[PDB]
Order: structure tokens, then C-alpha cells, then sequence
């Protein structure tokens, strides 16, 4: 015993902290339900484990004791009402895969020791039929109103031994520290915050502190992982504030150019267009407001939250003196990093609520296509729908006849897309998004798409050098200027309406022009030479 | 973990794609606590990279996600500026060719703060990088590395000169002084102990802190003591992990680190044979050697063992027997069975503690070279080998003596990076893995001892007759296991006494051993291989520290018996305490040993040239570096060659 037999805690406890310890942790952990601390009920992404918490104190854990019916009545026994018996007769609504698992301090005897194993290591190790037998003798053939069968209580029954209460104390306090440095990226300052932690838990898990000390339930006995992880958050950041670091907060990243009036589609609502113009200030163009508010989007598009927030943990005289050598090597190589910043920063000012950056990873022909710039938007009534994006900067050919060529590559790489039956790769990239069926029954490719064309959607970013934008102001660069980005997005018809190759799949446009690409260009290159 | 198995067995699977490989690898990187689960298949997905040649940027991505940022810039070319800017992030201050690790980078941070650092194991990453990293922020001044064994003392030595080369002066023999404000400590305990400058320290870091969780669990506890009260900061990579508590307490607020970064993948194989069937594990040696076909790394409890092993694979016809000047030295300067001459001439590598540093680095360097074969280390960390191994066999695991195991499941990673696995390794193990009062004692003696022997005592100088059996008699009692260690009896009171003789009477370390070996031969005729190793082991720690340690020692007290007793001879061991210490050359030059300059090769550097008397290792270093057209001319090739070596000269 460690912290727990100091606050006067039980193995049950523990248990159910080391638990809940596990879906901090666990990303496929849904649920841990807790009445008593004795019938855990933790519920995972497609299974359901009934933990059982069990003591003798003679010597060991002998099959008399498992099938002993409990005598729960004055001088009377309760038919089929045995450990066994309790542990099968444990209900779950939801249709998920039943597991079993019996937790106690003491040891196990011989005739239960093909329990203890793990049931992925059972294949060829004895113990099972004669075990089996057994049990189906002292139960006489039980069978439960489900039609569950002691042989498939046997199938799923992981009986743990732990050897004394410090033990799971020190896996509850490893499962804390480790599960604080990979979801926020700090090291606890001491021992003492994370036995402090799972004090906390444990109060939490048996009632026994303060409501405001204590992780949100929504109702009693049950606690779900968003909630834990928010508490958990909160007792991180505790710790960084009395520690004397500063809390890592993503910064308000600058709104880059701003949408043109309001959007214009086309009548079936699966083709989207949106111009973002960017004014000017006092008869000039702002090149550089737009180059030094591209060069923010350095660490968000390049970069990755989890070694964002190292970067915050480097101070200034580091951050400055390291990264002095450009990462850039070429204009070829600049252009492109400008591209998909507007395309990043764009579909995240198009979007209320944040959208999750991934990328996704699909064959072709047996060799590797890597599609950067993909997103997950959260819409709720509707499910999550996943934006591909493409970034352009033409400045060679006019935009007039380079449209049409963008989407037939567009038109490929979509067919390439979300016409496939082997599996495509996710890197989710937020570390902190779960990702649903509804998306993941996509990724599998298991099943064809039964309408999931509304799921998939593809945005495509088009800045070019557009002719009415000069390097005078020439009062009046509107009008004329919407006619001529409704005639762009016009080539986004000629397929819809002829026919229909893609025609159920909604595309998003975000054209963009500017009086010169390669001058913006070359300003971000000498902006990005400055840090 | 299913996904994770179903991966991990398709590897070898004629079925294979990689595609489905990677997928499971993004899916266990995607949960937090299957992250090195995923990192663990991205490391056999280095190591077979001709499966992965169609699917490379999603495995580079995939490294990157891991965390494994010196794989990244190491095993990839073509590099995006997302993952180029991330190196640059992660890129270590000392140098701009070497990255962080994910939790290295957060250890390192944890440490540049100025906050103490606790390790929860000593982990497949090495933290040469953290202290390098240390070292070049240019924020300490004085530090102090302990280290388990001078060869690895010289290691860190030779790489802490090759950088920092002027901004730091190290320190490594006593015979140095601090005549910087920067100064590096990379001392052993002992010489920690022995050293009487350590002032003012920064920042001491201690790996192998096995010892405190018996000649190293005293020394390194007073060692800690000692760096606690005079330095301020400090940073553990070893065990005392479960929650390290009692630095607490004394008032050191630590911020101990537990990890969950494993850079290296393991298969591990188990034979179940218990150490003492011998014959048993002899003929799984034989099945493991044929399945070997890499470099081989043998662990052995002992060099007796080791050369056993040797013995039985060269029987089997594994390893290409050759030549070479080398073999020649060894032969004519040691021995002709010795265990390390026939192994070496049959291409197999002994490298045990006892052998000669010159030895250890010709060992160490042609292990790394890719020529030998089969590496019997004795120990966990092997000095001066990289990463080039594939196999590791446990020929011994339950060392005994309360060592409950090496290797323990939670250790085989780790003690697998120290080894320096490449990447993916194959671990064969025989047995079964597991889970988790000096300065006054002499004077009592000397009490009931009378004035008729007192005469024995008192020298001076030359010494006397009959003094042989009166320092036997008190190194039988002061030190008998020092001496019953090398297989020397305690009783009766005679072996000790020719093994006296016979280092007196020698004029020189070659003839003594010629000597020795001579008399070995008739002694188990009454074998060679054990003996040499004993009495390497006799000279370089008995006769080289103990000893003298113990003759300095009985003259402060016997000063008081002759002042007592009325004796007015004078008491002086100078030329008998340094000329055991000098191992028969000037004081100061036996130093050089310990950098790698055989002894035999010390002999004629002296007849050649002429050494000063009071200098220290750097004086005779760059001596001998000024003087080389002295010596080039007129010395053996392989004397040279080792001397370059050690000196670090380029041809």
C-alpha cells in the first residue's frame, strides 16, 4: 500500500482508479461506469468489460469458492447467485462484445489457472475442456436468458492477480504521468502532483472529498472520457501555474484575406464558390499585410500541435538563435508553402466551429499518393464530413483556359479518391479528435459507398494574377470583377449540367485574385529569411 | 494490441503488404496508449526498408509522427520543409548534425531549466546527446560525469575532446589539475572519492545507478553523497525508480521522468535451460550460432565462460580463421592458447573488463568494422562498439550473488540500445527472462606483533630481507579477497609471497608475465587460459591500486609504533610504493594505459625516449605526439599502430 492505505482506501478503489486511469489514457475507451467499486463497467469502443473485484483470505481462489452460491439472505441461499452465476448475469443493452474480468489481491489455485492468461495467448496451452466440465457440472448446465453458456464465460474471462495495493497504485500513477506528457506535452513537476492526482480520482470514484474536487458527471455512477479528460486538463495546467511555467495556449492565429460578398453557387448546391479579395489602404495594395500575416501560418501549417507546444517550451533566446538557416531552398518551394496557406487559413475562416487539420494517404496502382491540406469539419445534425483541399497558384497561362485543367486533375485524383475498395490511411493530426464510424467506415473500405458522397467533399484554392487588379488602386475594381470570377466559377457547370462523372459530389472554389502572385511570393520569401 | 500482433506476424508472411502495415501503424499512433506500440513497428519498418520501397513518404511521415526525429534525418534523404523544420526544432545546441528525440528533447528541457532530472530507466535512447546538449548551452562551468568503468571514462573522454574541444578542459586522472574556469569531471566513484577539488559543481550526471537499488554500491552512495552536498543540480538515468523517494526529504526537489520512448524492436526467444546444465546449453550455442548468420553479441557471466563459448564455435567451423600482425603481437607478447589469441585467430572478439584497454579498442573497432563476428562481452555496456549488432545471445542470465536478472522485459530494450541493436533485434536467451573498518584495524595487529620482527617495518628506500612474508602475512588478513578473487588462496601464507618475488625481481611487465605464464603451465600440469586472466587482473587492479593503497596506508601507522617502540629509523616508501604503482617505468607514464598504449609498448617507449618525472597525462601525451619521428623510426608496427590509436594520431 502507498497513498491509497494512507487516505484509507480499499483494492476496489484502486481498481476502479486504475481504471478510469486506463481511459485517460485509452482513446477507445467510451465509459466507465461505477456504482460500487466493486462492479466496474467499462465500456470501450465495441466491448464491454464487467470488472468484478473478489477477496477471500485462507489462502488462494479454489473453483468452490467461485462456484460457492452467496448466502445474501437471513440463514437462506439465493439460487444461481454464485460469483460465477454474478459475473454472467450482467446485463448490457447496447450490443457489444461481453467480457468478464475478475480482479483480486489473493492468488489463484491450479484448477483456475487457465484464467490468469490472457485469452490471446489460450490457443494451444491446456486447462480449458476439464475447466470447462467442471464448471458446467457444479452449475448444472447453466444457461442465462441471453444464451450465454459457461464455455463462453470461459472464452472471455481474464481473471487478473495483482500482488498488493502499491502495485496498482504505481500502474494508476504511471498510466497519469505518461497520459499528461502525451496529451499536453508537460513532465508533472514532482511526484507528489501525481499522487495528489490519483487521490483526487479516487476520491472521485468513491464519493468521498468535495463536488468541486471531483470529476463532472452528467448522472451518477457513470463517467465519461470527455469529461475526465477536461479534469484532467485542469489539473495539468494547476500544475504548470505552480510550477512557474507558462501554460501553453494556441494563439489567435491572424485572419488572412477576407471573404468577398455573399457566396455564390450554382442551383443544385453541389458546386460553392467564394472570392477573398483583400482591400486596399490608402490607394496601395496591402502585399505586405498579407505576406507577414502569411508568415504567422508557419508553425500551423507546417507543424504539428503535439511538437507546437515544444516549441513554447523552448525560450526566447533559443527560438530566436535556432532556427536562423531559411527551410526554404527554392521560389518553387515558397510558392508552394503561400498556396496551401491560404487554402488552410481559408477553409478555417469559412468554417464557424474549427476544423481538424489530417492528412490522408491512398494507393494507386500499388505506389504511395500523399494528399496533404485535408480536414474534418463537425457537423453534428449531419455527421462529419472530411474537405480534401488543393491549393493553385497559376501565373503563367490565364486562369480562362487553366481552370478546366485543374479540374480534370481534380477529377482524377478524385476518382482515385472515393473510388476504391482497399483501405485509405488518416493522419489525424490533432491528437485529441476521436474519430467516429461514421468516417471510419469510409477509411476500412470494407463496404461500397452507400451515398457516402455527402461525407466527401473537395475544396480547391485558385489564386492567380488577375488583369483589373493593378498596382494603381483604379477606383472601382468591383463589379466587373464579379461578373469575371461568375464566368470562372461557370467552368465549374459544364460537367454538372452535361453529364454527371462526379456530378453528386460537392465541390468548394475559393478563387482569389490578386494584381501578382510572384510579388506576394517574393515577399513571403524575404519575410520568412527574417526569423 | 491485436492489430498491433496481426502486423507485427504478417511482417515474415508471404501475403505482405506494406500498405496494410502502415495503416496499422498510423492506427496505434493515433491512440495514445498504443504510441510505442506504433513506434515499435516503425522501427521493423527500418529495418526491412526493401518492402517499404513503394510506400516511403507515408513511412517517413510516420517516424515523424512517432517521434523518431535522428531515424528521420538519418535514414531519410529526400526531406519536406515540414519534417526540416521540425529537425531544426529538435536540433541539439552542441552540434547541427544531431536531433532530439521527442523525450530526450523533454528531459533536456526539463534539465536547461535548472530543475534536478530523474529517470525512470536507462532507455534505448542515449543521453550522450542530453549531455552534449548540456555542455553546449554555454550556461555551466563545472561538471562531474560518473561512469561505471575506466575504458567507458576514456570513451566519454575522447568524446567530449573531439567537441568542445578548447571551450572545456577535462578531467580525468588524478594527475590533472583545474586550471580552468570551465571543467569537465569524467571520473569512475573511486576517482570521485580520490579527487579533492570537487567545488563549486554545477551539474553531475550518473547512468548506471543500478548499484544502489561489494566495491560499487559504498563507493557510488558516498560519490552521490559527496556531488549532493557540493553541486546543486543533477540529473539520474538509472535505477531507484519506483517512485524514487529520500532525495525528497534531504531537500533535493527532483522532477522524476517516466517514459514510455523505445526506440528499439526486440524479438525475444527463450530456451528455458538452467544455468547449471551446462552441456545443455552448449548444444543450444550450437543450434543459435547456426541460426546466427550477424553480428553476434554473446553475454557471459565471466572471460572463462567466454572463451568456452569461443572454443565450442570455432568447433563448429563458425567464424573465418585469418591472420594478421595483430594475432602476431598477441601471440608472442601473451600467449599462444590464450582464450583472446585463438579466438582472434578464428574470428571471434573477447571483451571482457580484465583485458588490456588496447586490446578492448581493437576489439571494440573491428567489431564495429563489420570483420568479427562473434562479440563475448562480459558486461552490459560494451566500450567503444556502435550500432552494428543484430543478435544478441544471453548465454548467461542469472549472474547469481542476489542479482535477480539481467534483461528483465522491462530492461531487454534498453540494456538492447546500450549494446547498440540496429533497429530490429533478434534476442536468444538461454534461460528463462523474468520480471522485475579500513584504517584501523591494521594497528591491533601490529600490537601483539614484537620488536624482534619490527625491523621488517621500518624501511627505506632499498628495502630489506624477510620482507616478503611479513607483507604477505598483512595482505592475507587486510585484503583476502582481493587476492583469493584472482585465484590466490589466502592460506597458507606462501603463492602471495612469489608472486612478490616475482614482481620484484622482474625488470620488466613482459619478462614478469613470460615468468607467470611459464609457471601457470606447471601449476595445472600439477588451465593456461584461466591464469592469464587472473593475473591480468592481478596486476592491473591488485598490484595497481589495492596494494599500494595498503602500503601507504601501514605507514602512518607504523610511524606511531616506531615512535613508540623508540625506533628512529626512518620510514619512507617512495621508491617502493611508486615503483609498484609505475608498474616498473617512471611514475607518471603507466597512466597512459589507461588510454590505450599496451604496457609491453610503454617499455620500449621508455627505453627510446626520455619521460619526464613529474608530469601528468596531457604533458606526456603531447610529448609523445612532439616526438614522433623519435619513435616512428625505430618502433614495432603494431607498438605504433596501438600508440596512434590511443592518442588519437592521424597516421
Amino acid at each position: 500500500g502507498g497513498v491509497a492505505a494512507k487516505h484509507g482506501f480499499l483494492f476496489q478503489d484502486c481498481v476502479a482508479a486504475y481504471h478510469v486511469t486506463r481511459m485517460l489514457r485509452d482513446k477507445t475507451i467510451r465509459s466507465v461506469r461505477c456504482e460500487v467499486t466493486d462492479d466496474i463497467d467499462i465500456v470501450s469502443d465495441g466491448y464491454i468489460d464487467f470488472v468484478q473485484v473478489k477477496s477471500t483470505g485462507k489462502t488462494r481462489w479454489n473453483i468452490s469458492d467461485i462456484v460457492q452460491n452467496s448466502k445474501g439472505a437471513d440463514k437462506k441461499t439465493i439460487p444461481c447467485s454464485s460469483i460465477l452465476h454474478k459475473s454472467m448475469q450482467c446485463e448490457s443493452d447496447l450490443s457489444l462484445g461481453r467480457r468478464y474480468s475478475i480482479v483480486t489481491e489473493e492468488k489463484v489455485n491450479k484448477t483456475l489457472e487457465y484464467l490468469t492468461i490472457s485469452p490471446n495467448a489460450r490457443l494451444d496451452k491446456p486447462g480449458r475442456q476439464e475447466l470447462i466440465d467442471d464448471l458446467n457440472k457444479r452449475t448444472d448446465n447453466f444457461l442465462t436468458d441471453s444464451g450465454i453458456s459457461v464455455s463462453d464465460w470461459i472464452d472471455a474471462a481474464t481473471w487478473e492477480v495483482f500482488s498488493s495495493l502499491r502495485e496498482l497504485e504505481l500502474l494508476g500513477i504511471k498510466n497519469i504521468r505518461l497520459a499528461s506528457q502525451d496529451l499536453h506535452g508537460v513532465i508533472l513537476s514532482s511526484e507528489t502532483v501525481a499522487e495528489d492526482i490519483w487521490c483526487r480520482i479516487l476520491d472521485t470514484v468513491t464519493r468521498k472529498g468535495e463536488h468541486s474536487r471531483r470529476i463532472h458527471s452528467a448522472d451518477d455512477k457513470s463517467y465519461l472520457r470527455p469529461d475526465l479528460l477536461e479534469w484532467f486538463k485542469q489539473r495539468v495546467e494547476d500544475d504548470q501555474s505552480r510550477s512557474g511555467r507558462k501554460i501553453y495556449v494556441k494563439r489567435d492565429l491572424p485572419h488572412i484575406l477576407t471573404p468577398f460578398r455573399a457566396p455564390m453557387a450554382s442551383v443544385c448546391a453541389k458546386r460553392k464558390g467564394q472570392v477573398l479579395h483583400q482591400q486596399y489602404s490608402l490607394k496601395k495594395y496591402r502585399y505586405k499585410h498579407i505576406a507577414d500575416n502569411v508568415c504567422q501560418w508557419l508553425d500551423e501549417v507546417f507543424l504539428r500541435p503535439k511538437e507546437m507546444s515544444d516549441i513554447h517550451k523552448l525560450t526566447f533566446i533559443e527560438k530566436r538563435e535556432r532556427l536562423k538557416n531559411s527551410v526554404f531552398k527554392s521560389l518553387h518551394d515558397v510558392s508552394e508553402f503561400l498556396g496551401r496557406v491560404l487554402l488552410h487559413a481559408t477553409i478555417r475562416q469559412h468554417h464557424e466551429s474549427q476544423p481538424i487539420p489530417c492528412m490522408l494517404y491512398v494507393e494507386k496502382a500499388g505506389a504511395e499518393k500523399i494528399l496533404e491540406n485535408v480536414h474534418i469539419v463537425r457537423r453534428d445534425p449531419e455527421g462529419d464530413q472530411l474537405w480534401i483541399g488543393f491549393s493553385e497558384l497559376v501565373t503563367d497561362i490565364n486562369i480562362a483556359v487553366r481552370l478546366p485543367e485543374i479540374r480534370d486533375q481534380l477529377y482524377e485524383d478524385i476518382s482515385d479518391c472515393i473510388d476504391t475498395a482497399r483501405k485509405k490511411i488518416l493522419d489525424i493530426k490533432d491528437d485529441n479528435y476521436l474519430l467516429r464510424h461514421d468516417i471510419d467506415e469510409i477509411l476500412d473500405g470494407s463496404q461500397p459507398f452507400d451515398a457516402h458522397l455527402d461525407r466527401f467533399t473537395f475544396v480547391l484554392f485558385v489564386g492567380y494574377d488577375s488583369n483589373l487588379l493593378t498596382e494603381p488602386e483604379t477606383p472601382g475594381f468591383e463589379d466587373d470583377l464579379e461578373k469575371e470570377t461568375a464566368v470562372l466559377f461557370e467552368k465549374f457547370a459544364a460537367d454538372l449540367i452535361e453529364d454527371s462523372p462526379f456530378a453528386n459530389l460537392c465541390i468548394h472554389v475559393f478563387i482569389y485574385p490578386a494584381p501578382s502572385l510572384e510579388r506576394l511570393t517574393q515577399l513571403v520569401d524575404e519575410k520568412v529569411r527574417e526569423v | 494490441t491485436e492489430i498491433y500482433e496481426q502486423a507485427k506476424h504478417s511482417l515474415q508472411g508471404e501475403d505482405f503488404s506494406s500498405f496494410n502495415y502502415l495503416f496499422a501503424v498510423n492506427k496505434l499512433l493515433s491512440n495514445p496508449v498504443s504510441y510505442d506500440l506504433g513506434r515499435d513497428l516503425i522501427v521493423r519498418a527500418l529495418d526491412s526498408r526493401e518492402r517499404f520501397s513503394e510506400h516511403t513518404t507515408i513511412l517517413k511521415n510516420m517516424v515523424r509522427k512517432s517521434g523518431l526525429f535522428p531515424y528521420l534525418k538519418k535514414e531519410f534523404t529526400s526531406l519536406t520543409p515540414d519534417d526540416l523544420r521540425v529537425l531544426e526544432l529538435y536540433r541539439t545546441p552542441f552540434s547541427d548534425g544531431y536531433v532530439f528525440h521527442s523525450m530526450q528533447f523533454h528531459i533536456f528541457d526539463l534539465l536547461k531549466s535548472g530543475q534536478n532530472v530523474v529517470l525512470s530507466a536507462p532507455t534505448s535512447m542515449g543521453k550522450s546527446a542530453i549531455v552534449d546538449s548540456l555542455l553546449g548551452m554555454g550556461t555551466l562551468k563545472r561538471l562531474v560525469l560518473v561512469v561505471p568503468t575506466v575504458a567507458l571514462a576514456d570513451e566519454t573522454r575522447r568524446r567530449l575532446q573531439e567537441r568542445f574541444g578548447d571551450r572545456y578542459q577535462i578531467i580525468h586522472h588524478s594527475s590533472q589539475v583545474c586550471h580552468s574556469d570551465q571543467a569537465v569531471y569524467v571520473l569512475t566513484q573511486e576517482r570521485v572519492n580520490e579527487r579533492d577539488d570537487i567545488v563549486d559543481i554545477d551539474l553531475f550526471v550518473i547512468d548506471e545507478f543500478y548499484k544502489l537499488a561489494d566495491e560499487r554500491v559504498i563507493e557510488l552512495n558516498i560519490a552521490l553523497s559527496k556531488l549532493l552536498k557540493v553541486s546543486r543540480q543533477f540529473y539520474l538515468t538509472g535505477p531507484f525508480v519506483n517512485s524514487i523517494r529520500g532525495l525528497e526529504k534531504l531537500g533535493y526537489p527532483h522532477t522524476f521522468v517516466s517514459t514510455d520512448f523505445n526506440t528499439v524492436a526486440l524479438d525475444v526467444k527463450t530456451f528455458g535451460i538452467k544455468a547449471n546444465d551446462d552441456k545443455a546449453k552448449l548444444k543450444a550455442l550450437g543450434e543459435i550460432a547456426h541460426a546466427c548468420v550477424d553480428a553476434t553479441i554473446i553475454y557471459c557471466k565471466s572471460p572463462t565462460v567466454a572463451g568456452l563459448v569461443a572454443r565450442e564455435l570455432i568447433r563448429l567451423g563458425h567464424g573465418t580463421p585469418t591472420e594478421n600482425p595483430h594475432v602476431d603481437w598477441v601471440s608472442e607478447e601473451f600467449d599462444a592458447d590464450w582464450d583472446y589469441t585463438v579466438a582472434l585467430r578464428n574470428g571471434i572478439g573477447l571483451h571482457f573488463g580484465a583485458l588490456p584497454r588496447a586490446l578492448q579498442q581493437y576489439t571494440a573497432d573491428q567489431f564495429n568494422a563489420g570483420k568479427l563476428r562473434f562479440l563475448l562481452c562480459t558486461s552490459t555496456i560494451i566500450e567503444g562498439v556502435n550500432t552494428i549488432a543484430k543478435n544478441v545471445v544471453i548465454y548467461d542470465n542469472r549472474d547469481g550473488t542476489r542479482s535477480i536478472d539481467k534483461f528483465t522485459h522491462g530492461n531487454i530494450k534498453g540494456r538492447a540500445g546500450r549494446m547498440g541493436v540496429h533497429f530490429v533485434g533478434k534476442i536468444f536467451c538461454l534461460e528463462e527472462i523474468p520480471e522485475d573498518e579500513q584504517f584501523e584495524m591494521l594497528q591491533s595487529m601490529f600490537e601483539m606483533m614484537d620488536d624482534n620482527e619490527f625491523s621488517s617495518l621500518v624501511f627505506h628506500w632499498t628495502p630489506a630481507t624477510n620482507f616478503l612474508k611479513t607483507f604477505a602475512k598483512i595482505i592475507a588478513r587486510l585484503v583476502p579477497h582481493t587476492f583469493s578473487r584472482n585465484g590466490v588462496p589466502v592460506k597458507p601464507t606462501d603463492v602471495m609471497i612469489a608472486k612478490l618475488a616475482g614482481y620484484l625481481s622482474a625488470e620488466s611487465y613482459s619478462e614478469y608475465l613470460k615468468n607467470q605464464i611459464d609457471y601457470a603451465r606447471q601449476w595445472i600440469s600439477e588451465t593456461l587460459s584461466i591464469a592469464l586472466n587472473n593475473d591480468l587482473k592481478l596486476i592491473t587492479n591488485t598490484f595497481g591500486y589495492t596494494l599500494p593503497k595498503v602500503l601507504s596506508l601501514m605507514e602512518d601507522v607504523v610511524k606511531h609504533h616506531a615512535v613508540k617502540r623508540g625506533i628512529r629509523s626512518k620510514v619512507d616508501y617512495t621508491h617502493v610504493k611508486l615503483a609498484f604503482e609505475s608498474f616498473h617505468l617512471p611514475p607518471g607514464v603507466n597512466a597512459l594505459e589507461e588510454i590505450g598504449i599496451p604496457i609491453q609498448t610503454l617499455h620500449r617507449l621508455v627505453d627510446l625516449l626520455e619521460f619526464s618525472d613529474e608530469a601528468d597525462v596531457d604533458e606526456l601525451s603531447q610529448y609523445l605526439r612532439d616526438t614522433q619521428d623519435i619513435w616512428s623510426r625505430s618502433i614495432g608496427y603494431v607498438d605504433q599502430m596501438f600508440i596512434r590509436r590511443a592518442l588519437g594520431i592521424r597516421r
